[PDB]
RNA sequence: UUGGCACCUCGAUGUCGGCUCAUCGCAUCCUGGGGCUGUAGUCGGUCCCAAGGGUUGGGCUGUUCGCCCAUUAAAGCGGUACGCGAGCUGGGUUCAGAACGUCGUGAGACAGUUCGGUCCCUAUCCGUCGUGGGCGUAGGAAAUUUGAGAGGAGCUGUCCUUAGUACGAGAGGACCGGGAUGGACAUACCUCUGGUGUACCAGUUGUCGUGCCAACGGCAUAGCUGGGUAGCUAUGUGUGGACGGGAUAAGUGCUGAAAGCAUCUAAGCAUGAAGCCCCCCUCAAGAUGAGAUUUCCCAACUUCGGUUAUAAGAUCCCUCAAAGAUGAUGAGGUUAAUAGGUUCGAGGUGGAAGCAUGGUGACAUGUGGAGCUGACGAAUACUAAUCGAUCGAAGACUUAAU
């Protein structure tokens, strides 16, 4: 139920290396605009 | 399926009108029977008179279980009531008037005496 | 087919009435799990307004609910009205399709994929 | 001897003799082909390997596999073959039959035939201990609060530890296994099935290894 | 083409000779029985209780009161065990499993003809 | 085991049984093999070898225990904090209530009964059951494999023949062999039997609503009720244990001295068990010893520091399910049948609406195996799998043959 010891500061950073996110789609909207999301259609500041 | 403590009607005039369960005998740890399979039973409604008595123990085969059973040629047979009939160890009954009618598949049981004692055997 | 997060009947009340608007308006915006359930809802209910005959008008009208659409010069027809005389007008010839999705960002309260259905 | 690759296409059922009814897989055991001849002068056992259903050529922006890639047209080039969707090899097989690039067919089998059929399981998931294993559940009343929990999982100091083999929870899988002595009932040769009599591992349109039984 | 693979196998198995009924229709069973000494046939008339899932493995049950007690008997519809089926007596019934016969005992397990 | 001692723990080492899950000894309960017998046979007895596997269900008692009814090839004995409560119950007992017996003047007490009496914890680490990522495996990939190893399995009855033979005065009744089948267990699968099947079909009650009739809709556990596809499923279907090899235990020997003999042992040579090692089934090169085969790919700039790009190959993303918590796995991504839709089926329900006829009606009959149908099958590009982007090798030395 609780921890027996503390965590180090080594052993949390461990954890969470796979805490982490991913850069998104990142696809050029061909038409007008900026860089729209992969698979979907615009809606403000490009064309898609 | 028969199991320790089922009910089942007693299908002769050996002097009991229903008999529960104690053992399927059979091998170690036998759970069910169908129709064949010897049980070791006690009477619980006997008719008075007869042979067998209230609190008798008595081995008794299976006769037309409710859940019936299967057979080479994919076929089935199903009755409404699970019935029983009350032996003399030997695979011979204790009556001769044998009621209902009796499954085919304890004809290769040598159970022959008591296909000859029933009605229309299916 | 996807159970949406709701009970047998909060699931079918929301998909009707998801049918429903999206043929008032002909284009809602809605997420994404939520237009794939209802475009074989409503693709269903074009292929009844197709046939116009009596016995698919009763069909029909087990899902659609009972909105009144305000027409150009005042007037007003029904839900059930609006199917049977205009959508299918417009698909008599086309052997599928009815509906497209348009996918959009995630919306700002959630991750939830945003989708325009649109009736095409 | 007799080696052939499938896929499970469903069960049905036959009559046989005296109206006996047997249940029936059929397998269709379509355009196996001998694809390399492995010899223990160059490898150190003798087998083949047999490819099962053949796969659309390269395509140069093949996204999927049923196009194939560049290793394996060139592998299937040095037989005279289409590329094959599976590879098996098959050791118990006599290597000096079975030139490469032989169509392997149904033929192989007569009714009455003893055989191993190889192929995955279904696969169910993450299962509990009373479903994943065959262990009794707790009692559902008189107060408990153990139903479909694993019991306990050692013994207190002594084994201060659990030891492995603990039959736990985890994902029940779709493993390989084999049933072994199966019958082959009917071959039809312009259909090119197999109805091997009961049922096999693995889903519908799976995967099948028919080989002879070893006992 | 997997689709034709479960009925173009099994295809020459299945019967023709049999004639059309469905539940409620009171049937004459002509199966015959093989013992050790000969090719025995006896006839069992029931009511059809069940017709289900198609195929070769096409299954109907008939159903008989033989001593007071009664029957159920199951046959697939394609064995070669039945020499012949008779139809009987036709049923009015409106359902197409007749499971409630069998608490039904007596006059009041009664179907009605054509 | 009952104790003895008081060493660990009283700023807690928390509970007797039972349940769930076991695991280990062998001083062996059954099955295997032997010796001896006051072993005719059938049965036994006793001793030795052996842990492979198996070792029931009830009645009474809170009971451990014990008795008893049934069985069974047998219903082994022990150890694991009298195994296991951060896995479960709480009947037993050290709580407050109350009562009897008994004791006490009494308040009370008994270790005598009797009725009643709150079972906390979101798992940090180790350990276990699954599952990914990283890197390594001296080029990079794709695919098939070797098995060092590890794990699983391993039980047994009954019947028939041999043969009423051997044996026996008789009664009885064999070994060895052969065959058939089971029980228990373990697996795989949904064809059958069934179960479920909350987006399938039908019936029906109440009430509200769609103006009304008729048709429907909402709510009433899915309102109930009758069924039921796909899928999941057992109680349903299939298989499995086997053989067979080596080496041995107890044992049985052959030859054979030492010790002219004798002697199973000393040198030799055999034989010998459910045991041991294979055989059988899985999993396995992170097997850092990183294996092997087949196929594919081959760069220049350039203090080659590195960068720029890329090969084969992948991946992002998107359509999905034979896969799945996630992610992985698999089917696909326009040269496309991946999913939906559409069309046609399969199976399911059991005769739609509307109309007509008949009936005073409630309702019937016809139109018509009718309508409807979620996951199943086929066809079809109608809709959506867009455009894109990212990653990815250049083959080190040493010596030896060539
Ligand atoms: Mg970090
Ligand atoms: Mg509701
Ligand atoms: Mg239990
Ligand atoms: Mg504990
Ligand atoms: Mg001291
Ligand atoms: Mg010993
Ligand atoms: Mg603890
Ligand atoms: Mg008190
Ligand atoms: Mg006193
Ligand atoms: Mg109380
Ligand atoms: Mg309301």
């Amino acid at each position: 139920a609780v921890p027996k010891r503390r965590t180090s500061k080594t052993r949390k950073n461990k954890r969470r290396t796979h805490f982490k996110i991913s850069v998104p789609g990142m696809t050029e909207c061909p038409n007008c605009g900026e860089y729209k999301l992969s698979h979907r259609v615009c809606k403000n500041c490009g064309s898609y | 399926m028969i199991q320790q403590e089922t009910r089942l009607k007693v299908a002769d005039n050996s002097g009991a009108r229903e008999v529960l369960t104690i053992k399927v005998l059979g091998g170690s740890g036998r759970k069910t029977a169908n129709i064949g399979d010897v049980i070791v039973c006690t009477v619980k409604n006997a008719t008075p008179g007869g042979v067998v008595k209230k609190g008798d123990v008595v081995k008794a085969v299976i006769v037309r279980t409710k859940s019936g059973v299967r057979r080479n040629d994919g076929s089935y047979i199903k009755f409404d009531e699970n019935a029983c009939v009350i032996i003399r160890d030997d695979k011979g009954p204790r009556g001769t008037r044998i009621f209902g009618p009796v499954a085919r598949e304890l004809r290769e049981g040598n159970f022959m005496k008591i296909v000859s004692l029933a009605p229309e055997v299916l | 087919y996807r159970k949406l997060g709701r009970t047998s009947d909060q699931r079918k009340a929301m998909l009707r009435d998801l049918a429903t608007s999206l043929i008032i308006s002909e284009r809602i915006e809605t997420t994404e799990a939520r237009a794939k359930e209802v475009r074989s809802v409503v693709e269903k209910l074009i292929t009844l307004g197709k046939k116009g005959d009596l016995a698919s008008r009763r069909n029909a009208a087990k899902t659609l609910r009972n909105v009144e659409i305000l027409n150009e010069d005042e007037t007003t027809q029904t839900a059930l009205q609006k199917l049977f005389g205009e959508i299918a007008e417009r698909y008599t010839e086309r052997q599928g399709g009815y509906t497209r999705i348009l996918k959009q960002g995630p919306r700002r309260g959630d991750g939830a994929e945003s989708v325009i259905i649109e009736l095409v | 001897t007799k080696g052939i690759l499938g896929r499970k296409i469903g069960m049905t059922q036959v009559f046989g003799e005296n109206g006996e009814l047997i249940p029936v897989t059929v397998v269709e055991a379509k355009e196996n082909v001998v694809l390399q001849k492995k010899t223990v002068e160059v490898d150190g056992y003798n087998a083949i390997q047999v490819g099962f259903e053949d796969k659309k050529a390269y395509k140069k922006d093949a996204k999927s596999n049923k196009y194939a890639n560049k290793p394996a047209e060139g592998h299937a080039k040095k037989a005279d073959a289409a590329p094959k969707r599976f590879i098996r090899e098959f050791r118990n097989v006599d290597v000096d039959a079975y030139e490469v690039g032989q169509e392997v067919s149904v033929d192989t089998f007569v009714a009455g035939d003893v055989i191993d059929v190889t192929g995955v399981s279904k696969g169910k998931g993450f299962q509990g201990a009373i479903k994943r294993h065959g262990q009794s559940r707790g009692p559902m009343s008189h107060g408990s609060h153990f139903h479909r929990a694993p019991g306990s999982v050692g013994m207190a100091s002594d084994a201060s530890r659990v030891f492995k083999g603990q039959k736990m929870p985890g994902r029940m899988g779709g493993n390989t296994v084999t049933v072994q002595n199966l019958e082959v009932v009917q071959v039809d040769t312009e259909n090119k099935v197999i109805l091997v009599k009961g049922n096999v591992p693995g889903p519908k349109k799976g995967l099948v290894e028919i080989r002879t039984s070893i006992k | 083409t997997n689709h034709k693979l479960i009925e173009a196998v099994t295809k020459s198995q299945l019967r023709t000779d049999l004639p059309s009924f469905r539940p409620g229709d009171t049937l004459r069973v002509h199966v015959r029985i093989i013992e050790g000494t000969r090719e025995r046939i006896q006839v069992f008339e029931g009511v059809v209780i069940k017709r289900r899932g198609g195929g070769v493995s096409e299954t109907f049950t008939v159903r008989k009161i033989s001593s007071g007690v009664g029957v159920e008997r199951t046959f697939p519809l394609h064995t070669p065990k039945i020499e012949k089926i008779e139809v009987k007596r036709r049923g009015k019934v409106r359902r197409a499993k007749l499971y409630y016969l069998r608490s039904l005992r007596g006059k009041a397990a009664r179907i009605q003809e054509i």
